[PDB]
C-alpha cells in the first residue's frame, strides 16, 4: 500500500516472523490457523470515525449505551 | 439469552454457549473420563475425572465436551 | 422522566444532566461548558470543521463526560444525531460579522429555526436554553439584533417552555473589546470612540453569566418559559470603560473622534467588496454592529426580569474580570 | 496466664472441683469431663478439625485433630478423647506432626482438582488446613474417584465430587434440623451422601447445612458464582423480618449485598439462621421505590420534588382532618421512626397512632406481659411447655430450634394448643379451644397435673393471640394457670410471650396502641408506614392515604402520596426482641435513589406543617427515648421485668369459644421484603 | 555471626546508666535507648578508638497506632573500620522534641526533614527545617497509619475559569481492599 | 428561614 | 467530625479457625458510593472509605478507645460476644434410651 502504509498492517503471523519470534513462515502459521472461530485482520485505524473506531458499553457514542444500576424502580403499569 | 446479552454485543455471530453446544458429544466407551484436549500443559483444563452413570450427557466443567458412555 | 442526583458534587458525579452545546467552541461555550461539567453532566459539543478547536473542553471534565461529535449544521440528519440523547439544548451559535456564504439572517435565524424544529422531532427534552444578547425588536440597527429579535420570537412560539436569556455585552480572559483595544494601542496611534464617546452600557462579568445559565438550568419548577435580559453591575459610558482599560494596563489614553462619518464611509466597503469570490479580511474594530450598537445606547429595560431575579449580580468590573489585562 | 482461644467463658459447674492437665508444658484447669480439644482451646492453642462441631454431636471422623497424650500408645484423636487429671498433652511432636500430614495427603489425594471454579476456594478449611499443616507435594498419579452431582431444592446445589465423608451434614440434619431426610449411603471409597429417593429438603436451616459443610459441595443456588469472600466487606447488623432479632453479618460488595451469614451469639441464636432470612436480599436489591410520587388524577404517578410533596401532604393535613388522623407504623421499623411519628401525630393534635400487628383491642401494657420474660438461653433449662396458639416453627425458628434443643437435650414433655401443624419433636396435641384453655386453667385435662409435677415449666403465648377479640381472658386463664401451678416463683419467671414482628417489642413499648377500633373507617388522613391495613380495604373512598415506606409492592396501589424510604440494611435504627434485649443495626450499602431515612422524613414534614419536633438529630432523639421508655437507648442488654401481671379483665364471661386462628401463613411470602422478593417466592412454589 | 565483637565490647564498656534495652539477634543488633541521652550515646560511638561508627546509614520513622508511645525512630549505622553496623532505636511520641545529629553526622539533614513531613516527630535543634518529599502546604502526614492512601484533599486539575485549582477527592473506580487473612 | 437542619435535607442524606 | 464504630469482629461464619477473632477495630460507617456511568465500577468520594478496616487495626478496645477519643472524633463502642463452652462426652452420645412405657 504505496501511499498509506502504516504498522499493524501484518497479519499475525507475519508479524511473528517478522519480529524474529519465531522463524515460521507466514504459509506454516496459516496452516494452523485455528478453525471453527477467528477475526481476519484490520489494522489499528482508532483515527478513522468513531464507529471504524469503537466504544465501551456505556459510551453515548456506542449504539449500545448500557446503563449500570444494579436494582430496579417500582415502575406501576 | 441474558448472560451473552450482558457480555457479548455483536449477536452476529455465534456465541460460546452456542458453539459448545454445537459440538456434539463424544460416546466414550468405559465409565470415568478425564477431560483436557490433546497435550496436558500448554491447554490447561485440569484433570476432570467425570462420572458417566446416567442416561444424559455429562458436562466437564471447563470446555463441556459432554461424555457419554457408549453401552449398556 | 426526571433525573436524579447520584453523587456528591465534584468531577465524577453523575447528577443526571446531558447537554448538547451547540456553538460550544467560543467564549461564553468554553464557560457554560465548564460549568455544566464541572457541576457534573455529560456534555456533547459538536464543531463544525476543526480537529482541535474543541480540543481543550476536552479536559475539563471526567472520561467521556465531553464528547466532541460531528459536522454541525446544513443537514437534518446530523444535527438530529447530535441531539440523540440529550436531556437539555444550550444554542450559543451566532457571529458578529457576516461572511459571504452565511449571512447574519441565514445563520443566527435559520438556524435558530432548525434547532426548534429538530428539537420539537426529538420531542424528549427538557430545557431549550438559547442565548441571542442585548438587543431587542427590529426597533434597531445592526440586521443581526433584528434577525436575532425574530430568532428569539421563532424559538418562544416553536418550543412555549424555553428559556431566552439576553446578556450584555460580555468581558473576559478573551472578549472582543478590551483584547481588540489593547491590541490597538499597543501596535500604533491610540483608541477611537464610535459615534459620540460617551455611549451606555453595562458590561458584564462572563463567569458570573455562566452561573446565571446554571442557575436558571437548574431552577427547580420556578420558570420554564422565560425570556429576560442580564445586565452588569454597574452603568459604564465607552469613555469610562476605555479609561478603566487604560488604568489597568497601565498607558496614557488617547482617542480619536469625529466618529460617524468615518465610522460609516470605513465599514461599508467591507459588505459590498464581501458578497462580491473569495474570504475576505476580519472586522477588528470597523464592525457595523459595533457602529450601530454604539451609535444607539442600550443598556437595560428594568422591565422584565434580570440578575436580581435570578441571582446576584456579578462581582465587579474592577478587581479580577479585568486583572487579565496584566498581560500587558 | 494465658487466655482461650477467642475468650471462651468456662462453666465450672461445680466451681469447689476441676481437674487441671498439661497442656504442651504450662497447666490448665478443666471442668470434670471436658474433652482433650476443648482443653487444649482453653490451654490457648487450636487443633486442626473437620468434623467437629461445638454444636453438633462429636464423631472421631475425620482424623485430623490427632495429638499426642504422654501416658498412652502412640495416636490419639483430640476430639471425644475425655481428659484425664494430669496426662502430658503433646501437640506439636514430630508424632502429631506427621499424623496431620499424612491424613492431609491422603484427603487431598482422593479430592478432586476443581478450586478455581469451586466455591469457598479461598474460605475453604480444608484448603487453609492443607496450606497450613499439610505437605507441599503430592505422590499420585492414578485415577481419582467421582460421583454424580444433586440437587436438593432452590437452596442447596451440591457438586458431590468432594463429599469427603464427614457426616457434619447428616449429624445436623438429625440433630438440630429435625427431618431426617439427608444420609451417607455407599461403602468404601463408593460412599455417597444423598436422599435416596431425589428428594428435596422441605425444612428450614438448610442455610445452616451450607454454612456447617466446610468443602465447597453444598453451597447456596443463588450465590453461586457471583463472587469470592476476599473481595466484599462484612458490617455486622441484626435481622428484622423474624422476631427473634437474629445477629447476622451482611457481607456486601460495592452498592450491592451479595450475602448474609450468621454470627455467633450464645444468647439468642447459637450459629444459626432461620431459612428465610439468609435468602430476603435478592428482592431487596430487585424492586425498589426511588423517587417521591405523587397519584396524578388520571389515577397515574408522577415523580415530583420533595419540597412539593411535603407541602402538599401538610397543606391537606392542616386542611380537613379535625380528629380523624391515624398513623400505621411498619412492621419493619425502628423506635426512632415510631417516636418521632408519635410526637408528630400529637403535636397535629389528632391521635390514633397503632403498631403494625397490635391488637385493636385494650392490650394493656406491662412489660412483663407483652415480652418473654425467661431470656431465650434460659429456654435451655425447662422441662414441661405450655405452646397455646403459636406455631413456634413457622414464626421465631429460632426460638423453635432452641426449644428442640432442649427437647433433645432432656426429654421435655410438651403441650401445644391451637390448628393442626407439624412438628418435629413429639409434641401432644391438646385441642384447639380457649375452652379447653379454661379447663386446664381449671381441673380437667389432667395434662395441669404434669404442670403441677414440673419443675421450671414454661408457659409460651404467641403474638397472634392480640388481635384477637378477647384476648384479656386468654391472658387470665393464663394468669389462673400460673398462681395455682407455681410457675411464677421469683427464682424463675417462666411465663413467656412470643412475638411476630420485629417492630412489635419497640411499638408496645412506647405505647402505639389504637385509642379506639373502627380507626380506619371514620379516618379520613391515614399515613402508613407498613402495609396489608385489613386487606388494605378499611380506608374508605375518600381519604388521604400517605405511604412513607420502601420497596413498595401492597397497599402502594391504594396509596395517594408516596415516599420512599430506607431499608433495614441502609440505616441505623433500634429493633426490640422479643426477650426485651435492644438490639441496633448499622448501615452496609448505600441508600437507593434519592430516598431518606424515617425520623428526618417525620420531622421535616413536622416543620413544613407547622408545629416541629425539638428535636433534630439522633442524639436528642435518643434522648426522647430515653424520656419515654429507657432500655431502648439503653441498648444491648436486656431489662427485666420485675413486675407481676396484676391487670384488669373486662370480658369476665368467657372466652368467645372460637378456635385459634393460624397467625402466620406461607413463611415466606409474609414480610414484604421477601414478598416482592424472589428467592422465597421460589421456595413458596416448590418447597412446601 | 557478623559483629559480636563491636557490640560486644560496646555494651561491657558503655556508661550503662542511658541503656534501655539490647538485642543481639542474627537480623540486626539493637540498643533501644531513651530519647533523652541519644545524642550523648550517638557522640560516645564515632569517637571511641574502637566503636567508631563514622557513618549514619538511615533514620526512618515506624508507626505503631496501639501503643501510648505512638512512633518509633531508628539509626541504622555502620562502622566502615571495624566491618559492623548497629542499629540505634528510640522511642517518640507526638509532639515530644527529639534532639539532633546534624552537629555529629552532617549526613541527617534530609532524614530528619523526611521524618518530619512523612511522619509527625519533631526536631529541637536545627534539622526540623520546613517540608522536603510532600510537595508545599499539607494537611496531614502522609506516612502514619491514619492518612488514608489516596489522601484528603488531592483532586488537582485544570480550570479555563482561573487557571489550575485543587479541589477534594472524588476519584472513581475506589480502591478495592482484598482481605486474603487465614484462620488456621 | 427553614431550619438549616431542612436544608440539608432537601439536599441528599449524608449530613 | 464523624461518627465511628468500635467493635471486634466476629470469626467468620464459613471456616473454623481462630486467628481473627479478639482483634479490636474501629470502622467509619462511611457508605455513599455510586456506579460511575461510563463503566460500572464503583466510585465514592470519603477519603475514609476504607482505611479504617485496611490499616487501622487495633490491639484492644482501650487502645482503640483512647485512639479515637485523641483524634477527636466521637464513637460508640460495641460487645464482643465469646463461645459458651459446655462439656461435651461420646458417652452421651451413645446414651440409653429407658425401658419401654
Ligand atoms: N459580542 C459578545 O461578546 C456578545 C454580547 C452579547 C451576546 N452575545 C451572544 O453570545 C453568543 C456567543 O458569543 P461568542 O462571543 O462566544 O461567539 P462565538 O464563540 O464565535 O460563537 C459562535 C460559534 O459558532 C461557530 N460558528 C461560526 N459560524 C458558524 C456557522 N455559520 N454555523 C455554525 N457555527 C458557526 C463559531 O466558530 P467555530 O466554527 O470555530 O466553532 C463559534 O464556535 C452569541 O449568540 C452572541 O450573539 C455576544
Ligand atoms: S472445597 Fe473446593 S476450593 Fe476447597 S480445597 Fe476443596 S475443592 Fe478446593
Ligand atoms: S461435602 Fe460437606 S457433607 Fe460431604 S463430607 Fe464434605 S464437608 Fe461433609
Ligand atoms: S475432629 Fe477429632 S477426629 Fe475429626
Ligand atoms: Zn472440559
Amino acid at each position: 500500500e504505496k501511499s498509506r502504509y502504516n504498522a499493524s498492517q501484518v497479519p499475525p503471523e507475519w508479524h511473528g516472523w517478522l519480529h524474529f519470534i519465531t522463524d515460521h513462515t507466514g504459509d506454516e502459521l496459516l496452516l494452523l490457523k485455528p478453525k471453527r472461530y477467528g477475526v481476519e485482520h484490520k489494522e489499528n485505524l482508532s483515527g478513522e470515525g468513531e464507529q471504524y473506531i469503537y466504544h465501551s458499553k456505556g459510551h453515548a457514542l456506542n449504539p449500545g449505551q448500557r446503563d449500570w444500576t444494579r436494582y430496579q424502580p417500582w415502575e406501576s403499569k | 439469552s441474558n448472560h451473552t446479552a450482558k457480555w457479548m454485543q455483536d449477536t452476529s455471530k455465534k456465541s460460546p454457549m452456542e458453539l459448545i453446544n454445537e459440538v456434539p458429544p463424544i460416546k466414550v466407551e468405559g465409565r470415568i473420563v478425564a477431560c483436557e484436549g490433546d497435550t496436558n500443559p500448554a491447554l490447561g483444563h485440569p484433570i476432570e475425572f467425570i462420572c458417566l452413570d446416567l442416561p444424559e450427557p455429562a458436562v466437564c466443567k471447563y470446555c463441556g465436551l459432554r461424555y457419554v458412555q457408549d453401552h449398556h | 422522566g426526571h433525573l436524579v442526583r447520584k453523587g456528591t458534587g465534584g468531577r465524577s458525579s453523575v447528577s443526571g444532566i446531558i447537554a448538547t452545546v451547540f456553538g460550544a467552541t467560543g467564549f461564553l461555550g468554553r464557560y457554560v461548558v465548564q460549568q455544566l461539567a464541572k457541576m457534573g453532566s455529560q456534555v456533547l459539543v459538536p464543531f463544525r470543521g476543526s480537529e482541535d478547536c474543541p480540543r481543550h473542553l476536552k479536559l475539563m471534565g471526567d472520561l467521556g463526560q465531553i464528547v466532541p461529535m460531528k459536522y454541525n449544521p446544513r443537514d437534518e440528519s446530523s444535527v438530529k444525531a447530535v441531539m440523540a440523547k440529550a436531556n437539555v439544548v444550550i444554542n450559543l451559535i451566532g457571529r458578529d460579522y457576516e461572511t459571504r456564504n452565511y449571512s447574519f439572517e441565514e445563520v443566527h435565524y435559520h438556524m435558530a429555526e432548525n434547532l426548534a424544529k429538530i428539537s420539537r422531532e426529538h420531542g424528549g427534552i427538557l430545557r431549550f436554553i438559547q442565548v441571542s444578547c442585548l438587543g431587542a425588536s427590529p426597533s434597531s440597527p445592526s440586521r443581526m439584533l433584528r434577525a436575532k429579535a425574530a430568532a428569539e420570537e421563532v424559538v418562544l412560539r416553536e418550543l412555549p417552555e424555553a428559556t431566552i436569556l439576553k446578556p450584555a455585552v460580555m468581558i473576559g480572559t478573551e472578549d472582543r473589546i478590551l483584547n481588540p483595544w489593547a491590541h490597538f494601542a499597543k501596535k500604533y496611534g491610540f483608541i477611537p470612540l464610535f459615534g459620540n464617546g460617551s455611549t451606555k452600557i453595562q458590561p458584564v462579568y462572563v463567569v458570573d453569566v455562566a452561573a446565571a445559565l446554571t442557575t436558571v438550568l437548574k431552577d427547580d419548577g420556578t420558570s420554564m418559559g422565560k425570556t429576560y435580559e442580564l445586565g452588569g453591575p454597574e452603568i459604564f459610558t465607552v469613555h469610562d470603560l476605555a479609561e478603566l482599560m487604560y488604568e489597568t494596563i497601565r498607558e496614557w489614553p488617547r482617542y480619536v473622534k469625529v466618529p460617524f462619518p468615518i465610522a460609516k464611509a470605513l465599514a461599508t466597503p467591507r459588505e459590498i467588496l464581501l458578497n462580491k469570490p473569495f474570504p475576505l479580511p476580519t472586522p477588528e474594530i470597523l464592525n457595523l454592529d459595533k457602529i450601530q450598537a454604539l451609535t444607539t445606547d442600550t443598556i437595560v429595560s428594568e422591565n422584565a426580569l434580570t440578575f436580581n431575579d435570578l441571582g446576584i449580580i456579578p462581582h465587579k468590573l474592577k478587581g479580577y474580570p479585568v486583572e487579565f489585562l496584566i498581560s500587558y | 496466664p494465658r487466655s482461650p482461644l477467642a475468650g471462651a467463658r468456662v462453666h465450672f459447674a461445680n466451681p469447689d472441683d476441676a481437674i487441671e492437665v498439661f497442656v504442651d508444658g504450662y497447666p490448665v484447669k478443666i471442668p470434670k469431663g471436658m474433652t482433650v480439644l476443648q482443653a487444649c482451646e482453653v490451654a490457648g492453642v487450636d487443633i486442626p478439625r473437620f468434623c467437629y462441631h461445638s454444636r453438633l454431636s462429636i464423631a472421631g471422623n475425620c482424623r485430623m485433630c490427632l495429638v499426642e497424650v504422654e501416658k498412652s500408645p502412640k495416636p490419639v484423636a483430640s476430639c471425644a478423647m475425655p481428659a484425664l487429671p494430669g496426662m502430658k498433652i503433646k501437640t506439636d511432636t514430630p508424632v502429631a506432626k506427621k499424623a496431620r500430614e499424612g491424613v492431609m495427603e491422603f484427603l487431598l489425594m482422593n479430592h478432586p482438582l476443581d478450586c478455581p471454579i469451586c466455591d469457598q476456594g479461598g474460605e475453604c478449611d480444608l484448603q487453609d488446613q492443607s496450606m497450613a499443616f499439610g505437605s507441599d507435594r503430592g505422590r499420585f498419579t492414578e485415577v481419582k474417584r467421582s460421583v454424580v452431582d444433586k440437587n436438593l431444592g432452590p437452596l442447596v446445589k451440591t457438586v458431590m465430587t468432594r463429599c469427603i465423608q464427614c457426616t457434619r451434614c447428616v449429624r445436623f440434619a438429625t440433630e438440630v434440623a429435625g427431618v431426617q431426610d439427608l444420609g451417607m449411603l455407599g461403602r468404601g471409597s463408593g460412599e455417597e451422601i444423598g436422599t435416596y429417593v431425589e428428594k428435596l429438603l422441605t425444612s428450614e436451616l438448610s442455610g445452616n447445612v451450607i454454612d456447617i459443610c466446610p468443602v465447597g459441595a453444598l453451597t447456596s443456588k443463588p450465590f453461586a458464582f457471583k463472587a469470592r469472600n476476599w473481595e466484599l466487606k462484612g458490617t455486622e447488623t441484626i435481622d428484622v423480618t423474624d422476631a427473634v432479632g437474629s445477629n447476622i453479618r451482611i457481607d456486601s460488595r460495592g452498592p450491592e449485598v451479595m450475602r448474609i451469614v450468621p454470627r455467633l451469639n450464645e444468647d439468642i441464636n447459637e450459629e444459626w439462621i432461620s431459612d428465610k432470612t439468609r435468602f430476603c436480599y435478592d428482592g431487596l436489591k430487585r424492586q425498589r421505590l426511588n423517587d417521591p410520587m405523587i397519584r396524578g388524577p388520571d389515577g397515574r404517578f408522577k415523580a415530583v420534588n420533595w419540597r412539593d410533596a411535603l407541602s402538599v401532604i401538610a397543606d391537606i393535613a392542616h386542611q380537613v382532618k379535625p380528629e380523624e388522623i391515624v398513623g400505621v407504623a411498619g412492621k419493619l421499623s425502628d423506635a426512632e421512626s415510631m417516636i418521632a411519628l408519635k410526637d408528630f401525630l400529637n403535636r397535629m393534635g389528632s391521635n390514633d397512632v397503632w403498631g403494625e400487628g397490635i391488637g385493636v383491642n385494650t392490650n394493656a401494657d406491662f412489660r412483663s406481659g407483652y415480652i418473654m420474660n425467661t431470656s431465650i438461653a434460659g429456654l435451655e433449662k425447662a422441662d414441661v411447655f405450655l405452646l397455646v396458639g403459636t406455631q413456634p416453627r413457622v414464626e421465631a425458628a429460632m426460638v423453635n430450634a432452641r426449644i428442640r434443643k432442649t427437647v433433645r437435650s432432656n426429654q421435655a414433655k410438651v403441650g401445644y394448643i391451637g390448628p393442626a401443624t407439624d412438628f418435629n419433636y413429639d409434641h401432644k396435641h391438646l385441642g384447639t379451644d380457649p375452652q379447653t384453655l379454661v379447663e386446664i386453667a381449671e381441673g380437667r385435662h389432667p395434662f395441669f397435673k404434669t404442670l403441677s409435677d414440673a419443675k421450671n415449666p414454661v408457659i409460651i403465648v404467641g403474638a397472634g393471640v392480640f388481635e384477637r377479640k378477647d384476648q384479656d381472658a386468654i391472658f387470665a386463664a393464663v394468669e389462673t394457670i400460673a398462681q395455682k401451678a407455681n410457675v411464677v416463683r421469683p427464682d424463675w419467671n417462666g411465663l413467656n410471650v412470643l412475638l411476630l414482628h420485629a417492630a412489635q417489642a419497640a411499638a408496645l413499648d412506647l405505647g402505639l396502641v389504637p385509642q379506639s377500633e373502627k380507626s380506619l373507617e371514620s379516618a379520613k388522613f391515614v399515613y402508613l408506614m407498613g402495609a396489608d391495613d385489613v386487606n388494605l380495604d378499611k380506608i374508605p373512598d375518600d381519604a388521604f392515604v400517605v405511604y412513607q415506606g420502601h420497596h413498595g409492592d401492597k397497599s402502594v396501589y391504594r396509596a395517594n402520596v408516596i415516599l420512599p424510604t430506607a431499608a433495614f440494611s441502609e440505616k441505623e435504627g433500634t429493633y426490640q426482641n422479643t426477650e426485651g434485649c435492644t438490639q441496633q443495626t448499622l448501615p452496609a450499602v448505600p441508600t437507593v435513589g434519592d430516598s431518606r431515612d424515617d425520623w428526618k422524613i417525620i420531622r421535616a414534614l413536622s416543620e413544613v406543617a407547622g408545629v416541629r419536633l425539638p428535636y433534630d438529630t439522633i442524639g436528642a432523639v435518643r434522648a426522647r427515648i430515653r424520656n419515654v421508655a429507657p432500655n431502648l437507648v439503653n441498648v444491648d442488654e436486656r431489662e427485666p421485668a420485675t413486675l407481676p401481671s396484676s391487670l384488669r379483665p373486662s370480658f369476665t364471661q368467657k372466652v368467645d369459644t372460637t378456635p385459634f386462628g393460624t397467625v402466620i401463613e406461607n413463611f415466606y411470602m409474609t414480610d414484604a421484603i421477601t414478598r416482592a422478593s424472589k428467592i422465597m417466592a421460589q421456595c413458596s412454589a416448590t418447597l412446601l | 555471626m557478623d559483629n559480636q565483637s563491636i557490640f560486644k565490647y560496646s555494651w561491657e564498656t558503655l556508661p550503662k546508666k542511658w541503656v534501655k534495652k539490647m538485642e543481639r539477634s542474627e537480623h540486626g543488633n539493637r540498643f533501644d535507648t531513651k530519647t533523652d541521652y541519644l545524642f550523648q550515646l550517638l557522640c560516645f560511638l564515632k569517637l571511641h578508638t574502637y566503636t567508631r561508627v563514622q557513618v549514619l546509614i538511615d533514620i526512618c520513622g515506624v508507626d505503631y497506632p496501639s501503643r501510648k508511645r505512638r512512633f518509633e525512630v531508628v539509626y541504622n549505622l555502620l562502622s566502615t573500620r571495624y566491618n559492623s553496623r548497629i542499629r540505634v532505636q528510640t522511642s517518640a511520641d507526638e509532639v515530644t522534641r527529639i534532639s539532633s545529629v546534624v552537629s555529629l553526622f552532617p549526613s541527617a539533614g534530609w532524614w530528619e526533614r523526611e521524618v518530619w513531613d512523612m511522619f509527625g516527630v519533631s526536631s529541637i535543634n536545627h534539622p526540623d527545617l520546613r517540608r522536603i518529599l510532600t510537595d508545599y502546604g499539607f494537611e496531614g502526614h502522609p506516612l502514619r497509619k491514619d492518612f488514608p492512601l489516596s489522601g484528603y484533599v488531592e483532586v488537582r486539575y485544570d480550570d479555563p475559569e482561573k487557571r489550575v485549582v485543587s479541589e477534594p477527592i472524588e476519584m472513581t473506580q475506589e480502591f478495592r481492599y482484598f482481605d486474603f487473612a487465614s484462620p488456621w | 428561614a427553614i431550619s438549616p437542619f431542612l436544608k440539608n435535607f432537601y439536599s441528599s442524606n449524608y449530613f | 467530625r464523624r461518627r465511628v464504630v468500635i467493635y471486634s469482629p466476629a470469626r467468620t461464619a464459613s471456616q473454623q479457625g481462630s486467628g481473627k477473632v479478639g482483634r479490636w477495630k474501629i470502622n467509619f460507617l462511611s457508605t455513599q458510593k455510586w456506579e460511575n456511568p461510563l463503566m460500572g465500577w464503583t466510585s465514592t468520594g470519603d477519603p475514609y472509605a476504607h482505611v479504617g478496616d485496611s490499616a487501622l487495626t487495633f490491639d484492644s478496645a482501650e487502645a482503640a478507645k483512647a485512639f479515637a477519643e485523641k483524634h477527636g472524633w466521637e464513637y460508640s463502642v460495641k460487645k464482643r460476644h465469646t463461645p459458651l463452652l459446655k462439656v461435651k462426652s461420646y458417652a452421651d452420645n451413645f446414651k440409653w434410651k429407658g425401658f419401654p412405657k
